């Protein structure tokens, strides 16, 4: 599926700069009850593009397991979650994808 | 040879005006729909039900009609109309339907198996959501047995899932059945508060008194027209009448038990009816041996 | 309270249907109060409604206030209340648990009814009641409760005057409840009071009604009353000429 209008409205994908003070470590937040956001000071770079792919992989995982109960609303083990991020990150950087 | 008859040119329908309109702006736009566990049961009767305003209200997330066709909503008439207003979450909308089982369906409100009506739902995140949280709305998630169709339960007894009496207090294996929705603007679609008003139509052994509004056409006078005046149908020429009716009388009949005057439903005016001209046609002919002129 | 009796005379005729007839003798089969029939005068707690009822009140003080209708007169079965105060008439169709002896204080209606658990119907209209005889005809036919009424100035006389006053339909209601018994509610001040009302019971009958130029029922003939009336109904004329008629 594709991203929520709430995700687009609430998520801060661009560095506010100036007066605003914030942490720039990328993170995908599954706040709960259908709220998903990305906290990323994203600039126009290839590494930032791939990191955005990784974070949206996180959010797709979170959306997928949303139906299950709260205690089970996690990855099957500690590795699958970043694994699902990293497979998308690897596929994004392929020259075929770049040319497409 | 034959008969000559003047066909009607136009069809005219005159019905009493619709000054009576059903309180649709009361069941909707109530600014407070209570909760699904205690649903508002409002009786709509003795009024003309116009769904034009219902369509003119906010766009509906779910407008599904089971018993009454959406096209024939205005056409069909019912004795009494019941509207149930409550606020439920996005995913709980599907449970309000015939044959669907879920927490809300079984423990809060059950649409009957043979329900006739339309389920009307629309988003209410603007009004029913607050940054602090709309804890006022509640729903029930613990109960002894499933609810029968169209039932209301408001009494809070501590659920005794355990083997020991709860004694009316909370604790181990003793939970209050009522639980609170929390509504915030940032919630995603599917958990946002949705306002649902369920229209229930029932037929009873009584006059319906609830018929959709019926259109009226401009009166045509001194012309052969089809006419339907407040349920009295016919073909004729409508002219001004010197006759004066009594207030309660609406029609007029002659010695031959045929309608001769009708009172116009909208403006009180006595219109005399003359049958449209008819007569035999005869062909005067000299012998066809002599000539073909007739 | 005081079951006396009187003669009805030619009273209780009403317009059967909402049609206009000019200078026409029309024969109609309907529920009518038969001519020269004995009518109970009140000066069994619930008088049987039967097919219909005819109620008459002649008091100048207008002390009579409304009526009550029901099948069993309890919370079990639906019931009907009509209360007429100075401003407007109120008709409430509710499952009314009534007092055994209903009456009103009139600025309060508390004395009348004990409870109203569910209300099926409501209606508000201009007041019915206004040397004045007020006659009412009540009947529930094919699910519609119909009330006809007439207000006639009467000269001071002991009984119902000998004349024709056709009762004009006032209210048709789609109540649709079965009505077996009725009762008359009286206004008492919490003071002794006395009121007198006439009750008659309608019957299936055939009547011959005369409509004048302006559509009013000037006269009526009850076919089954007497042989001359039967002859008039057969010939459909008030004036009958010399001869022998089958
Ligand atoms: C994206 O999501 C919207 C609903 O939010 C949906 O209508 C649309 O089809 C989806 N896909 C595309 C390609 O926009
Ligand atoms: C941060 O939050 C404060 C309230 O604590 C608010 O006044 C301010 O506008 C917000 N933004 C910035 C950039 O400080
Ligand atoms: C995927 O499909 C789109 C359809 O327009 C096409 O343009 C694109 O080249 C395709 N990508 C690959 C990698 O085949
Ligand atoms: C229809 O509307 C007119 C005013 O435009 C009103 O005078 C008339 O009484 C209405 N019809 C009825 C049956 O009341
Ligand atoms: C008559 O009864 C109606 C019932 O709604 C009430 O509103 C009105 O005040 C009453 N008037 C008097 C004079 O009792
Ligand atoms: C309406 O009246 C009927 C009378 O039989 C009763 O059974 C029913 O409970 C009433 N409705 C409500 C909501 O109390
Ligand atoms: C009908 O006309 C006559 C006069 O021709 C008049 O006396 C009578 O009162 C009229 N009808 C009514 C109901 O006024
Ligand atoms: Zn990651």
């Amino acid at each position: 599926p594709n991203m929520t209008q709430g995700f687009w409205e609430n998520s801060m994908l661009t560095d506010p700069g100036n007066v605003q003070k914030a942490v720039c470590h990328p993170t995908a937040w599954d706040l709960g009850k259908g709220d998903f956001r990305i906290l990323m000071c994203t600039k126009v770079t290839m590494d930032d593009f791939l990191t955005a792919h990784h974070e949206m992989g996180h959010i797709q995982y979170d959306m997928a397991y949303a139906a299950q109960p709260f205690l089970l609303r996690n990855g099957a083990n500690e590795g699958f979650h970043e694994a699902v991020g990293e497979i998308m990150s690897l596929s994004a950087a392929t020259p075929k994808h770049l040319k497409s | 040879t034959s008969n000559f008859r003047v066909q009607p040119t136009e069809s005219i329908v005159r019905f009493p005006n619709i000054t009576n309109l059903c309180p649709f702006h009361e069941v909707f736009n109530a600014t407070t729909f209570a909760s699904v566990y205690a649903w508002n049961r409002k009786r709509i009767s003795n009024c003309v039900a116009d769904y034009s305003v219902i369509y003119n209200f906010a766009p509906f997330f779910a407008f599904k009609c089971y018993g009454v066709s959406p096209t024939k909503l205005n056409d069909l008439c019912f004795t009494n109309v019941y509207a149930d207003s409550f606020v439920i979450r996005g995913n709980e909308v599907s449970q309000i339907a015939p044959g669907q089982t879920g927490n809300i369906a079984d423990y809060n409100y059950k649409l009957p198996d043979d329900f006739t009506g339309c389920v009307i739902a629309w988003n209410s995140n603007k009004l029913d959501s607050k940054p602090s949280g709309n804890y006022n709305y509640l729903y029930r998630l613990l109960r002894k047995s499933k609810l029968k169709p169209f039932e209301r339960d408001i009494s809070t007894e501590i659920y005794q899932a355990g083997n020991k009496p709860c004694n009316g207090v909370a604790g181990p294996n003793c939970y209050s059945p009522l639980q609170s929705y929390g509504f915030r603007p940032t919630y995603g679609v599917g958990h946002q508060p949705y306002r649902v008003v369920v229209l229930s139509f029932e037929l009873l052994h009584a006059p319906a008194t609830v018929c959709g509004p019926k259109k009226s056409t401009n009166l045509v006078k001194n012309k052969c027209v089809n006419f339907n005046f407040n349920g009295l149908t016919g073909t004729g020429v409508l002219t001004e009448s010197n006759k004066k009716f009594l207030p309660f009388q609406q029609f007029g009949r002659d010695i031959a038990d045929t309608t001769d005057a009708v009172r116009d439903p909208q403006t009180l005016e006595i219109l005399d009816i003359t049958p449209c001209s008819f007569g035999g046609v005869s062909v005067i002919t000299p012998g066809t041996n002599t000539s073909n002129q007739v | 309270r005081t079951q006396s009796y009187t003669n009805s005379f030619t009273r209780g005729v009403y317009y059967p249907d909402k049609v206009f007839r000019s200078s026409v003798l029309h024969s109609t089969h309907d529920l009518f109060l038969p001519f020269f029939s004995n009518v109970t005068w009140f000066h069994n707690p619930a008088l049987p409604f039967n097919d219909g009822v005819y109620f008459a009140s002649t008091e100048k003080s207008n002390i009579i206030r409304g009526w009550i209708f029901g099948t069993t007169l309890d919370s079990k079965t639906q019931s009907l209340l009509i209360v007429n105060n100075a401003t407007n008439v109120v008709i409430k169709v509710c499952e009314f648990q009534f007092c055994n002896d209903p009456f009103l204080d009139v600025e309060s209606e508390f004395r009348v009814y004990s409870s109203a658990n569910n209300c099926t119907f409501e209606y508000v209209s201009q007041p019915f009641l206004m040397k004045n005889l007020r006659e009412f005809v009540f009947k529930n036919i094919d699910g519609y409760f119909k009330i006809y009424s007439k207000h006639t100035p009467i000269n001071l006389e002991r009984d119902l005057p000998q004349g024709f006053s056709a009762l004009e339909p006032l209210v048709d209601l789609p109540i649709g409840i079965n009505i077996t018994r009725f009762q008359t509610l009286l206004a008492l001040h919490r003071t002794a009071g006395a009121a007198a009302y006439y009750v008659g019971y309608l019957q299936p009958r055939t009547f011959l009604l005369k409509y004048n130029e302006n559509g009013t029922i000037t006269d009526a003939v009850d076919c089954a009353l007497d042989p001359l009336s039967e002859t008039k109904c057969t010939l459909k004329s008030f004036t009958v000429e010399k001869g022998i008629y089958q």
